[PDB]
């Protein structure tokens, strides 16, 4: 799983 | 529900609900905040969207670890899944329609078209995490709400504005992840960060710490799929 | 809710719910097998218990960071810990009318009635913890949940179950909270414990971490207190 | 903030 904004 | 209470209290109690850790509550304050029909600051546009990112992030969480074990395997683990993918569809069908009523057709200045057309994406890109009936149309939806709010930011704001970087990085795990297009999430991922590097001598120390942390993002992506 | 559905799917969505962290959902699914009007094996207890903890145990957190903003300080604050109260108070009334209708009075076997009465007591006691109006009868109310639960645990059980000693440790936690008896909670805490001690040699070494962890529960209060 | 069972 990438990483989106958070 | 909330048409009742004032909009200041609605924003009062969304603060309060965030530190509580209360998501759910804080979602629904500012959905009622949202309907009073006034623009919301940059501060309420935050608000409004770590209240759903919450929400709807559990409701991602659950649907992962459901789905799995049903890849797996009576009609017990499917119809749980689909309970949780039907309750999953309202909250971004509710956070879809509220950009729609109004808050995208009020939205002038670039800060917050783009803020709000990149929830726009995101929200079509969870839908899409969990189709499979017109996955291409909901699929063309995020692309295009993504697009949009991505020649916005290109012409109003500097490469290392917060809300272009989190547009790009989540632009870039939509191409990744959902468009089947690991080339040109790598491919913006990288012009993303380099064009933010070289506009950090621009900041000050606090817009640096804000600007560098997404590019941490951006990197971490760029080593996972690199 | 649940009428409609199977009371071994209902424990299949609970276990399902538990997996994926929807602790809302399992306590729906565990509230609607308890409806069934059958007994409830241990496990199907602990489902029950487990659902419940994590329900209570998000709205006393909350309830817990909104009173301290509320300590500190128009009329938001007070109206928000209200609402989280109102629906604190409607989660501990569920679960004792469950125990009320009618779990408690069908349960013959110690390790049954030992649980619900402790269950009884717990839940007393989170609303004693957010009571100010008849807040006395409310622990009086914990207290002889407690008590009933402690005088059939010690006739019934040896000093390592680990019901009894999850029971003398929230009965302890009750005294030094709630009853502002932090000696009586100190004197019980330490001969739970070294009875406890004095009886593991009967133990298999599953048994024996079983019983032990829980100790180290009684040591940390110990420790904390003294 | 004591420990009860968990
Ligand atoms: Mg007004
Ligand atoms: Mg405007
Ligand atoms: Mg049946
Ligand atoms: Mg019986």
């Amino acid at each position: 799983r990438p990483s989106s904004w958070r | 529900a909330m048409g009742s209470m004032e909009r200041a209290s609605l924003i009062q109690k969304a603060k309060l609900a965030e530190q509580a850790e209360r998501y759910e509550d804080m979602a629904a304050f500012m959905k009622g905040a949202v309907e009073k029909g006034e623009e919301l600051s940059c501060e309420e546009r935050n608000l409004l969207s770590v209240a759903y990112k919450n929400v709807v992030g559990g409701q991602r969480a659950a649907w992962r670890v459901l789905s799995s074990i049903e890849q797996k395997s009576g009609p017990e683990v499917r119809e749980y899944r689909e309970k949780v993918e039907t309750e999953l569809q309202g909250v971004c069908d509710t956070v879809l329609g509220l950009l729609d009523s109004h808050l995208i057709k009020e939205a002038g200045d670039a800060e917050s078209r783009v803020f709000y057309l990149k929830m726009k994406g995101d929200y079509y890109r969870y839908l899409a995490e969990v189709a499979t009936g017109d996955k291409k149309r909901i699929i063309d939806s995020a692309r295009s709400a993504y697009q949009e709010a991505m020649d916005i930011s290109k012409k109003e704001m500097p490469p290392t504005n917060p809300i272009r970087l989190g547009l790009a990085l989540n632009f870039s795990v939509f191409h990744y992840e959902i468009a089947n297009s690991p080339e040109e999430a790598i491919s913006l991922a990288k012009t993303t960060f380099d064009e933010a590097m070289a506009d950090l001598h621009t900041l000050s120390e606090d817009s640096y710490k804000d600007s560098t942390l997404i590019m941490q993002l951006l990197r971490d992506n760029l080593t996972l799929w690199t």
